[PDB]
Formats: C-alpha cells, sequence, structure tokens
C-alpha cells in the first residue's frame, strides 16, 4: 500500500473500501 | 482531522482505519 491526496468523495469513496461493513465516520473541520 | 491529515498533506490506508467503528 501507498500514501495519496485524497479530497472530497475521493477520501469518502477510500474510507468505504478501507472500512466495508464496520462502518465509519466522517467529520470534517 | 482527516481532512488535514490526507487531502491538504498525504496520507495512509492505515490512517484512514483510525476512522472505521
Ligand atoms: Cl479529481
Ligand atoms: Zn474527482
Amino acid at each position: 500500500f501507498v500514501n495519496q491526496h485524497l479530497c472530497g468523495s475521493h477520501l469518502v469513496e477510500a474510507l468505504y473500501l478501507v472500512c466495508g461493513e464496520r462502518g465509519f465516520f466522517y467529520t470534517p473541520k | 482531522g482527516i481532512v488535514e491529515q490526507c487531502c491538504t498533506s498525504i496520507c495512509s490506508l492505515y490512517q484512514l482505519e483510525n476512522y472505521c467503528n
């Protein structure tokens, strides 16, 4: 795996892939 | 937060795991 810049909907897409069934929270500043 | 972490600078898929429930 590698690092990357993830913004807007792309960050949320990544969270979905990584967390899947666990669910996640998305809480911007 | 996550936005500072991953959008402004870069982040790993492992850091993202911190935000799983
Ligand atoms: Cl884009
Ligand atoms: Zn895009």
